[PDB]
DNA sequence: GCTTATCAATTTGTTGCACC
DNA sequence: GGCCAAAAAAGCATT
DNA sequence: CGGTGCAACAAATTGATAAGCAATGCTTTTTTGGC
């Protein structure tokens, strides 16, 4: 799958950018968007997607093993909406 | 945040990487991202999360607007799943 | 309006990647 | 970096 | 640059409830590239 490890290469390949720094901007570049997220924002991509927050109310679940019915507690939920132009790229891959 | 204000973000932040750099880099990041998935390969970042790729059977739909039938072929989606530290940081909620 | 995703608790096998 | 108009992408309707 | 250990991660399982989507023209937002 891709990694970090592989971004910072590209990074470095790519742009010519040192180990040191390619690897840097990957992990703000994450950081970036878990910031966002975590202060109720929504993050929009162009060319990509957006990540989005949604509040779940509480609502029956249960222990799938056994049946013991367990309410899934209310939670607050990143969701990621792929953009039409990712999601036309990829309606014709094949699973590697 | 927009794509734009990701690249301003970081910019700023560290003032030892040039302004031009990080829009490069951002921009060639999620090109390596969208390509990978549209190569058919899996995305996999600890703590933010992992793409990858849901099958849709091919179906009999409908244009919403005019109640039409449309033969839809199967085809591939995009799919993110959270990561732990993604998950708990963004849920306010208990 | 129909299809796909969300999730609970728990186990088994796997892997990204921080740390040496 | 700001401005501005044209283009690309997304948003909306409803999706 | 490479070896290692382990928290995070995939898959499975059941069922009530929530979210997402086929087509497509018009509107709105974001990007792009020259000054």
């Amino acid at each position: 799958a891709l990694t970090k490890a592989e971004m910072s290469e590209y990074l470095f390949d790519k742009l010519g950018l040192s180990k040191r720094d390619a690897k840097e901007l990957v992990e703000l570049f994450f950081e970036e968007i878990r910031r966002a997220l975590e202060n109720g924002e929504q993050v929009k991509l162009s060319g990509f997607g957006n990540f989005d927050l949604r509040d779940k109310n509480q609502r029956p679940g249960r222990n799938p093993k056994t049946g013991e019915d367990i309410p899934i507690t209310a939670r607050r939920v990143v969701t990621f909406r792929p953009g039409q132009k990712l999601k036309s790229r990829v309606e014709n891959a094949s699973p590697k | 945040m927009t794509k734009s204000e990701l690249i301003e973000r970081l910019a700023t932040q560290q003032s030892h990487i040039p302004a031009k750099t990080v829009e490069d880099a951002v921009k060639e990041m999620l090109e390596h991202m969208a390509s990978t998935l549209a190569q058919g390969e899996r995305i996999a970042i600890r703590g933010f999360g992992s793409f990858s790729l849901h099958y849709r059977a091919p179906r009999t739909g409908r244009n919403p607007k005019t109640g039409d039938k449309v033969e839809l072929e199967g085809k591939y989606v995009p799919h993110f799943k959270p990561g732990k530290e993604l998950r708990d940081r963004a849920n306010i909620y208990g």
